[PDB]
C-alpha cells in the first residue's frame, strides 16, 4: 500500500526530497533524511499508534530506556541538519535523537527512545523544531523583556543590568560583588536561562576578578566606562585565568586609540566583539574589520538587520535621541555622522551571506529589539537570496546551505562563544532540551511553543475558559514550567567555575540549575559553525567603502520585508 | 509567483508503507450490534470478541493502513481488510492479554482466545 | 460588573475588531491579526444577538473575502473559532475556511 506524497506530508510532516517555505520568505528547506519506518510512524491521539502494547510499551519502567518526553515527527532545522526525526527528552535533556515507539512490534526504534507509561507526547507533525535562540547581547532593564524573547523563540539571554540604571540602559553590565549576587537572586524568578556579565573595566586585577568570583559569566568591556587599553588588557587577563568569555564595544570616539590600538591591547587573545557593524557602538568608522580576524568571534546586534529604506532615518534620530546630541551642534553631527554608516550596514548584508559575522544577537532595550534577532536573521537571509542569488554551495531548490548558515547565528555560535554550548545551542543529544516549535506559516515570527529543561515555558494559546484551547483570544502565555517551583529546575543560570567551586548557589540559596562556562579561551573564527571565515576587511577612511578580496561590498536597500505587515498587529 | 506562507513543495513520487513485510487479505465480520472501529497497530488477533475471522491469521499481525488510521465495521458488516507483519522483537504484551511473549506461541494464543471466546478459533 | 478573566480578555478581541475594521475603513488591505479579530468579533456579537451557532458558521464565510485581505492571508487562516454567551448558555462556534 502506497500513500501520496501530499497525503503523507499533510498526515506526518514532511519527508525526504520535500520542501517547506519558511514564513512568506522566498526561502525553501528542504528534508535531508529521516529517521522514521514508513508504516511505524509514531502519532498519539484515538485509535493511533502510541498506545499500550502497540506503539507505547507496557513493560518497561522509567529507568529502562523509557524516555520522559517524545516529540513525534519533528522537522528538524539545526547546524548539524536539515532532516525528519521523532527526538526524545528524559530528565530535561535531548537523550535521542531518531525513531520513538516501542521495540515489541515497530522496526527501527532508537533503543533509548521507548514510549512508555512514564512518556508524555508532543505532535511535532508539520512543525520546524530549532534550538532555542541565543541572545548574548542583553539589557536587563525591564522584566517584561523576557516574554518578549521567549515569543520570537529565544531561550538563553547574556548580558548584565540592574534594571532601568543609566549604567545598565547603556551597558551589558551588572558591576561589582553586591549588583550580581542581587541579579543572581532576581535571576530566580525569570523564565529563560540568564549568564550575567560584569564590569570589564579596571587596571587593577581585583576589583574585576572579584566579580567573576561572585557569580558573572563573563565581562563586558564599554566604551561609556572607558573603553581603554588598559581596562581591555585587564579584562583580557581575568579572562583567560577564570575561563570565561569577554564582549567589546570599542571606543567609537578613537579617544585613546584606533582600532589597531585596540587590536594590540588585545594581543591575540579571543574576544567577542558585539554590533560588529558599529553603527551599535565602535571605531569610527571602521570598527566592522574586526569580523576579519581569527581571534574575533564577532556579532551584529538587529536594528540595522537587514538594511532598509527606513534604517538610517531611524537610527540617526535614535542616536541623537539617546545621547542628547543637537542638530545645532556641528561636532554632534559629525559625531553621528561618522557612526551611522549605508555604507557598512550594506556590506554587514554581505558579511552575514559570507560567512564573516558569526552571530546574531538583540541589544535589548538598549539599541536592539528583545523579540526580534530570529526575525531579523530569516529577513536578511531571505534578502540576500534575493540580492545575490542562491549561494554556490546549494542543492535542487533548496536554500539548505544559507539556512544552516543563518540558524547557526543565533544558536550554536552564541553558546559556543559563551562557553555554554556543552549545555545549549543546538538540538544534540546529551544537550539541554530547550526547544522551539514553529508553524511554518509562522517560523521566525511567532513560536508555537517553547520548551524549557523538558516542559513547556511558553506557548501561543487560546481562552483559558473555553472547552479547547484554540479557541480566541490566542496569544503569548507563561506556561506550567514557570509557575511555582518547576521555573528552578526548567532554566539554568550560568556562571563562572570559581563562582561554583566558591559555593555561590549555596551561599545565595540558588534553586535554579547551574551550569558552568567553560572552554571559551582556546576558540576563534574558526569554531563558528557555517560562519568560519577569516579575511582582510577594508574600510576607507573618506568614502567608508567596504573592501573583502579587493571587491567593494555594496547591496541596496529594501523598500518591504516578509515576516512583518502580514504577521503583526501594530 | 502567490505566496502561501509555509506552504509544502512535496517531491515527486509516493511513500510505501511496510515495505518488505508479508501481506495478508482476510475476511472479517462484526457480529455486535455496535460499531468496531480497529487501530493500525493493535495485535490483530486481540480484537474484539465479536469481530468474526480466522484467529490464526490475526497472529503476530496488525493492519497494512497508514500509521494512526483505522479500519471501521458497522454492526453486521463483513468486508476484507489486508494485514502486515508486527516487526520489532514481534512480541506482544497486554492488550487483551492473550500473547505477553512471542506472537510465535501460535498454540497458547488461539486456545486462550478461545477459552475466552474470541471468534474464529479452529 | 464582576467581570472574570474570560469577559476581560474577550474585551481585547472587540478592541483589535474595532482597530481592523478602521484599517479596513481607510482602504488598507488586512493582515492576518486584523482578519482573525474582525471574524471572531462578528461571532461573538452574532452570539449576543442570539443568533444560533449554525447561523454563525453560514455567516462567518462571508464576513471577509480574498480582496479585502493580504496575499496569502486566505490561506494562513483554516478556521477562527470563539466561545460566547448564547441564550442558552456557552457555545463553541467553529468557522471553517473563513476567507477563500
Ligand atoms: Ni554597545
Ligand atoms: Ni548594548
Amino acid at each position: 500500500m502506497k500513500i501520496n506524497r501530499q497525503q503523507y506530508a499533510e498526515s506526518y510532516g514532511p519527508t525526504v526530497g520535500d520542501e517547506v517555505r519558511l514564513a512568506d520568505t522566498d526561502l525553501w528547506i528542504e528534508v535531508e533524511k529521516d529517521y522514521t519506518t514508513y508504516g511505524d510512524e509514531v502519532n498519539f491521539g484515538g485509535g493511533k499508534v502510541l498506545r499500550e502494547g502497540m506503539g507505547e510499551n507496557g513493560t518497561y519502567t522509567r529507568t529502562e530506556n523509557v524516555l520522559d518526553l517524545l516529540l513525534t515527527n519533528a522537522l528538524i532545522l539545526d547546524y548539524t541538519g536539515i532532516y525528519k526525526a521523532d527526538i526524545g527528552v528524559k530528565d530535561g535533556y535531548i537523550v535521542g535523537i531518531g525513531k520513538g515507539g516501542n521495540p515489541d512490534i515497530m522496526d527501527g526504534v532508537t533503543p533509548n527512545m521507548i514510549v512508555g507509561t512514564a512518556t508524555e507526547v508532543i505532535a511535532a507533525e508539520g512543525k520546524i523544531v530549532t534550538a532555542g535562540g541565543i541572545d548574548t547581547h542583553v539589557h536587563f532593564i525591564n522584566p517584561d523583556q523576557v516574554d518578549v524573547a521567549l515569543a520570537n523563540g529565544i531561550t538563553t539571554l547574556f548580558g548584565g543590568g540592574t534594571g532601568p540604571a543609566e549604567g545598565s540602559k547603556a551597558t551589558t553590565v551588572t558591576p561589582g560583588p553586591w549588583n550580581i549576587e542581587k541579579m543572581l537572586k532576581s535571576t530566580e524568578g525569570l523564565p529563560i536561562n540568564v549568564g550575567i556579565l560584569g564590569k570589564g573595566h579596571g587596571s587593577s586585577i581585583a576589583p574585576i576578578m572579584e566579580q567573576i568570583d561572585a557569580g558573572a559569566a563573563g565581562l563586558k568591556i564599554h566604551e561609556d566606562w572607558g573603553a581603554t587599553p588598559a581596562s581591555i588588557d585587564r579584562s583580557l587577563t581575568v579572562a583567560d585565568e577564570a575561563d570565561v568569555q569577554v564582549a567589546i564595544h570599542s571606543d567609537t570616539l578613537n579617544e585613546a586609540g584606533f582600532l589597531e590600538d585596540t587590536l594590540r591591547a588585545i594581543n591575540g587573545r579571543v574576544i567577542h566583539s558585539f554590533h560588529v557593524e558599529g553603527a551599535g557602538g565602535g571605531h569610527a568608522p571602521d570598527i566592522m574589520a574586526m569580523a576579519g580576524h581569527p581571534n574575533v568571534l564577532p556579532s551584529s546586534t538587529n536594528p540595522t538587520r537587514p538594511f532598509t529604506v527606513n534604517t538610517i532615518d531611524e537610527h540617526l534620530d535614535m542616536l541623537m535621541v539617546c545621547h542628547h546630541l543637537k542638530q545645532n551642534i556641528p561636532e554632534d553631527v559629525a559625531f553621528a555622522d561618522s557612526r551611522i554608516r549605508p555604507e557598512t550596514i550594506a556590506a554587514e548584508d554581505i558579511l552575514h551571506d559570507l560567512g564573516i559575522i558569526s552571530m546574531m544577537s538583540t541589544d535589548a532595550l538598549a539599541m536592539g529589539r528583545a523579540g526580534e534577532m530570529v526575525l531579523r536573521t530569516w529577513q536578511t537571509a531571505d534578502k540576500m537570496k534575493k540580492q545575490r542569488g542562491p549561494l554556490a554551495e546549494e542543492k535542487n531548490g533548496s536554500d539548505n546551505f544559507r539556512l544552516k548558515r543563518y540558524v547557526s547565528k543565533y544558536t550554536i555560535n552564541p553558546a559556543i562563544a559563551q562557553g555554554i554550548a556543552h549545555e545549549v545551542g543546538s538540538i544534540e543529544e546529551g544537550k539541554f532540551a530547550d526547544l522551539v516549535l514553529w508553524e511554518p506559516k509562522f517560523f521566525g515570527v511567532k513560536a508555537d511553543r517553547v520548551i524549557k529543561g523538558g516542559i513547556i515555558a511558553y506557548a501561543q494559546i487560546g481562552d483559558p475558559s473555553a472547552s479547547i484551547p484554540t479557541p480566541q483570544p490566542v496569544m503569548g502565555r507563561r506556561m506550567y514550567g514557570t509557575v511555582g517551583d518547576l521555573i528552578h529546575d526548567t532554566n539554568i543560570t550560568f556562571m563562572s567555575k570559581s563562582s561554583i567551586q566558591q559555593g555561590v548557589p549555596a551561599k545565595l540559596g540558588l534553586k535554579r540549575r547551574i551550569g558552568t562556562v567553560k572552554n571559551c579561551r582556546n576558540i576563534g573564527k574558526k569554531d563558528m559553525k557555517w560562519n568560519d571565515v577569516t579575511t582582510d576587511i577594508d574600510i576607507n577612511p573618506e568614502t567608508y567603502e567596504v573592501k573583502v578580496d579587493g571587491e567593494v561590498l555594496t547591496c541596496e536597500p529594501v523598500k518591504e520585508l516578509p515576516m512583518a505587515q502580514r504577521y503583526f498587529l501594530f | 509567483n502567490y505566496i502561501v506562507p509555509g506552504e509544502y513543495r512535496v517531491a515527486e513520487g509516493e511513500i510505501e508503507i511496510n515495505a518488505g513485510r508479508e501481506k495478508t487479505t482476510i475476511r472479517v465480520s462484526n457480529t455486535g450490534d455496535r460499531p468496531i472501529q480497529v487501530g493500525s497497530h493493535i495485535h490483530f488477533v486481540e480484537v474484539n470478541k465479536e469481530l468474526l475471522f480466522d484467529r490464526a491469521e490475526g497472529i503476530g499481525r496488525r493492519l497494512n493502513i497508514p500509521s494512526g488510521t483505522a479500519a471501521r465495521f458497522e454492526p453486521g458488516e463483513e468486508m476484507e481488510v489486508e494485514l502486515t507483519e508486527l516487526g520489532g522483537n514481534r512480541e506482544v504484551f497486554g492488550i487483551s492479554d492473550l500473547t505477553n511473549g512471542s506472537v510465535d506461541n501460535k498454540e497458547l494464543i488461539l486456545q486462550r482466545a478461545k477459552e475466552l471466546g474470541y471468534k474464529g478459533v479452529e | 460588573m464582576h467581570l472574570n478573566p474570560a469577559e476581560k480578555e474577550k474585551l481585547q478581541i472587540f478592541l483589535a475588531s474595532e482597530l481592523l475594521l478602521r484599517r479596513k475603513a481607510r482602504g488598507l488591505k488586512l493582515n492576518y491579526p486584523e482578519a482573525v479579530a474582525i471574524i471572531t468579533s462578528f461571532i461573538m456579537e452574532g452570539a449576543r444577538d442570539g443568533k444560533t451557532v449554525a447561523m454563525l458558521m453560514e455567516e462567518g464565510k462571508h464576513v471577509l473575502t480574498r480582496d479585502d485581505v493580504m496575499e496569502g492571508v486566505p490561506e494562513m487562516i483554516d478556521d477562527i473559532q470563539a466561545e460566547a454567551t448564547f441564550p442558552d448558555g456557552t457555545k463553541l462556534v467553529t468557522v471553517h475556511n473563513p476567507i477563500s
